[PDB]
């Protein structure tokens, strides 16, 4: 079929304008959007301080494996402050940061999956959460979760020998028992001011004195989770799962990288 | 379309818990309830009419 | 020479845009932007200006046969017409807080037929472009594709600023093909992560120019080709009035 | 009173994709209305449709091919594998896009558009080769399966869509190891009569070359490609 | 005749904001009327509305 | 005939989930809808008739 | 709200030729049309009536 | 990834996993025993079978 690509729009053949053929078609729904992300994938590995469960809390990390998590499917953590409360960065941190370094495995968390294909710039859902123990013994784990937006500093024990994630009426989760399956699995709402959530970048400044760093629209996020347990030792997988997800605006997804090899690839 | 959900029963939870409320804001503003509820002070005696009335300056 | 079908003019205020070889206008995401009121504002809007509903004609750059596929230009909005050049939409914008516009575009290019090469113009939502929001200087293929990452991180995959311009054509978009056309229009509705916007830190859309195919000719056809563009706000809605911005630059 | 249960002997497991929901915690939270908002899309094969750029050269990639003043019919301009794993696509969306599936069906586009001058004209032969006896070496090789002659005028450019034709319903997205000989078939691109012009015009052309799913395009099971990183 | 279940992997955990309600320990109990009450309000809505003081000078 | 299966009970996930989904294909081929969703470019302008008009060479 | 349940001695065994479904992983995958087919069969006494050789002289 | 992962652990569990898979073979009918055809067109005769015959 002769067309004229330059309009920025072409339409649309089967082998049925060309040749004689006939169109092919059978319906399937695994390509709807909300399907696609309606499964869980993993954001990274975290871990509890020793008797968080009764004490002050304070940002903490075991190997690079936090006490606490913003809700997001982007990058965040940045190694380097292992020791200090998470934020949300704008690049994603190999393994290793020098030449004889490696890329895997990722030292920041995210939803690498998630970063590798979205090729949408808005989007909005319900964020489904798992937490999942390293381990198949008991396991006491206490999770706080704050709106985005809230106070996120859970850092004053107010009651003696309670710990401070365990304090007020913002959300706490709690599972420990000889009798429990040790995961915990729960769903938070959206609550983030915004009409929409920036998918990949967002590009605005923090203040109106453009102090100059674009990249995050604030409060984009889904909130904050603090841990508190009695296994200090064993880490635990965090994963998402997109709940009604809507997406708006395609664009493109990220690089893949010249087959200076074939005339193919496969994996990994 | 939906997603990854595919059972019988009825959503044990109601919608306005399980999932969030899609609300929609329409251009032009939408005015509020009159009332929140029921509570309230009273202001009586604000006005006049009746009294030992119209001995009382013009 | 150019006709017909093809033949057409585009009226905004005192302003008026003429082609002689258009391919039609795209108008992206199907819509335009309707000039309704954001449903978070309580005051009521300055809209419907007609000084500010028109084009506004400045030059890009110059397309020369240097130029190496996907080397690109980017133009910020609103930013770029906040200055001076903006004139009463600039002025405006300048003492509101928030705007709610769409963007309609004509870029314009003329060589003959001697001459080869293509254009790709596109319009994007929250596209990267410099911390200033400011009109590229000069042709760059910086940063491109894998964002803009910390120096140290010597071994992170990428960066949330990736453009992997393989894909360039999911945005709306038109070619600027020398052999076919001496202009590309485009339009664009309201989209953002809110129901109005603080302009002010956010540059929304960018309109970007990259070469895809590069000029090419021989001796004695025109050398280097200017590429200029025409923007136009769409019903262009304005809420929060206070002083001025002031330091506009 | 209280029901008698058989616990199932997979008590306690976690199924990553499991068809149902889990327990809610902040109940009854109304979200910020998002009623202005366009351009919302749901489902890929919408916007599957919209040809992105093939990479000529790999590594060195371009996106395009470049006809000369000459017919060699020895002398493919291109030849791409018929396989959504193809080097040569692994940028497009589409390819992007099928790399999260396991199988796929329906027509492929792939769209020519020249780009040399007005006054340049020319013929090209686009084939579509199914396997079974190797890729063609010769343009009157090619000729002798599915191909269309594209004529340089008025119009810029040419879709081609290569037909579905395979004994399964479905093919295979990605390729475990690499797929020889195989893979399903060739396009190839070639010059039927030379790149004309008159004097005081350049003697090549540039043309761009994308791809996208026809119609007919359908993906099914999602799944997750090998990671990897862009640099 | 007993029911199959499935028991799923969050089993055991406690969550203060559960929307549902715990096993009763102690039935019918009437209460106290309370019915000769006022100033009740039930939205904070209906009372945020009342003007308190601003702090100057702090 | 089936299997071995024999509750009462209405299978709790549905079948378009407890099951593959048999289809079946026509000889002939089928025609795919028309439209995927509403997502879409427009464009407009494409044609004439209408402006400042005959002026304009023959 | 939540019900009471009464667990039943052999809670957590597995039976091989359970008369019941499992958990579904992953729905909605439509089958490649086998529609063409010929052959099928679907009882064993279908078939067991096609006489084979006996052997003689083991 | 979005690969289906099931996973089991905890000190209450059964211990054991269950699930159903769907049927994914692009073919549209398996070989039960033997498929008389090799893996590519190259005939490097190798037969038995049938590629992605499985689940």
């Amino acid at each position: 079929g002769v067309e004229n690509a330059e309009k920025g729009v072409t339409e649309n053949t089967d082998a049925t304008a060309d040749f004689v053929a006939q169109p092919v078609y059978l319906p399937e729904n695994q390509t709807k959007v909300a399907f696609f992300y309606d499964r869980s994938s993993p954001i990274g590995a975290f871990a509890v301080k020793s008797g968080s469960l009764e004490s002050g809390f304070a940002p903490f990390s075991n190997k690079a494996c936090p006490n606490s998590v913003i809700l997001t499917p982007g990058p965040q953590f940045d190694p380097a402050y292992d020791q200090l409360r998470p934020q949300r960065l704008t690049e994603i941190w190999g393994n290793g940061n020098e030449e004889t370094s490696e890329v895997f495995p990722l030292k920041t968390k995210q939803d690498y999956s998630f970063c590798l294909f979205s090729p949408f710039v808005y989007y909005k859902c319900d964020l489904e959460v798992t937490l999942s123990p390293h381990t198949s013994g008991a396991h006491g784990l206490l999770v706080r979760w704050c709106p985005t937006g809230t106070p996120t500093k859970p850092t004053t024990q107010v009651l003696h020998e309670v710990s401070s994630l365990s304090e007020g009426r913002t959300p706490q989760v709690y599972s420990a028992g000889p009798g429990t399956s040790n995961q915990i699995s729960f769903v938070v709402p959206y609550n983030s001011p915004l009409s929409v959530l920036p998918a990949v970048w967002y590009n605005g400044h923090k203040r109106f004195d453009n102090t100059g760093d674009l990249g995050i629209a604030p409060n984009s996020d889904f909130g904050t989770l603090f841990f508190a347990g009695t296994k200090p030792d064993i880490k635990f997988t965090v994963y998402l799962r997109y709940k009604n997800m809507r997406v708006f605006c395609p664009r493109p997804t990220v690089f893949f990288p010249w087959p200076t090899s074939g005339d193919k690839i496969d994996m990994t | 379309s939906e997603g990854n959900e595919g059972v019988i029963i009825n959503n044990f939870y109601s919608n306005q818990y399980q999932n969030s409320i899609d609300l929609s804001a329409n251009a032009t503003g939408s005015d509020p309830p009159k009332t929140y509820g029921q509570f309230s002070n009273l202001l009586s005696g604000a006005v006049n009419a009746f009294s030992n009335m119209l001995p009382l300056l013009a | 020479e150019n006709l017909s079908d093809r033949v057409s003019q585009d009226t905004a205020g005192n302003t008026v845009t003429n082609t002689q070889s258009t391919v039609g206008r795209l108008v992206g995401y199907g819509t335009v932007h309707d000039g309704e009121h954001p449903a978070s504002c309580a005051d009521t809007a300055s809209e419907k200006i007609l000084a500010v509903e028109r084009y506004y004609t400045f030059k890009v750059n110059d397309w020369t046969s240097t130029q190496k596929p996907f080397e690109y230009i980017r133009i910020p909005l609103p930013h770029v017409l906040s200055g001076e050049d903006g004139g009463v939409f600039g002025a405006t914008l300048r003492r509101h807080y928030l705007v709610k516009t769409g963007w309609r575009v004509q870029v314009q290019c003329n060589a003959s037929q001697f001459h080869a090469g293509s254009l790709l113009v596109f319009m994007a939502p929250e596209y990267p472009t410099l911390d200033v929001f400011a009109m590229d200087n000069r042709w760059s293929k910086d940063n491109l594709p894998n964002g803009t990452r910390t120096q140290t991180n010597r071994k992170g995959p990428f960066a949330m600023d990736h453009q992997n311009f393989w894909q360039w054509t999911l945005y709306p978009h038109q070619f600027l093909n020398l052999r076919t056309n001496t202009t590309v229009d485009l339009e664009v509705p309201y989209v953002n992560i809110a129901p109005t916007s603080s302009w002010t830190q956010h540059a929304s859309w960018t309109l970007v120019i990259a070469v895809v195919a590069p000029l090419t000719y021989s001796t004695g056809a025109s050398t280097s080709l200017d590429i200029t563009a025409s923007i136009q706000p769409v019903r262009p809605v304005f809420n929060g009035l206070r002083h001025e911005v002031l330091s506009r630059q | 009173s209280p029901i008698p249960v058989t616990i199932r002997e997979h008590a306690g497991t976690w199924y990553s994709t499991l068809p149902d929901s889990t327990v809610p915690i902040y109940g009854k939270t109304p979200v910020a209305p998002a009623n202005y908002m366009v351009g919302e899309y749901k489902d890929f094969l919408e916007i599957a449709q919209i040809p992105t750029f093939i990479g000529n050269k790999v590594p060195n990639a371009v996106p395009y091919i470049e006809a000369s003043n000459t017919a060699v019919k020895t002398q493919p301009l291109a030849v791409y594998q018929v396989t959504l794993s193809c080097s040569c696509l692994a940028n497009t969306f589409l390819a992007a896009l099928s790399r999260n599936f396991a199988q796929y069906r329906g027509s492929l586009v792939y769209t020519f558009v020249f780009t040399g001058t007005a006054m340049m004209k020319g013929k090209f032969l686009i084939a579509y080769t199914p396997p079974g006896a190797g890729k063609p070496t010769s343009r009157d090789q090619a000729m002798q399966a599915t191909y269309a002659i594209w004529d340089l005028g008025l119009n810029s450019s040419y879709s081609f869509t290569v037909p579905f034709i395979s004994p399964t319903h479905f093919r295979m997205v990605g390729t475990d190891q690499a797929n020889i000989t195989n893979v399903d078939g060739w396009v190839t691109v070639w010059q039927l009569t030379p790149l004309t012009y008159p004097p005081g015009c350049p003697t090549s052309a540039k043309i761009l070359t994308m791809v996208s799913a026809g119609k007919d395009f359908s993906l099914k099971m999602p799944i997750s490609p090998a990671p990897w990183s862009p640099q």
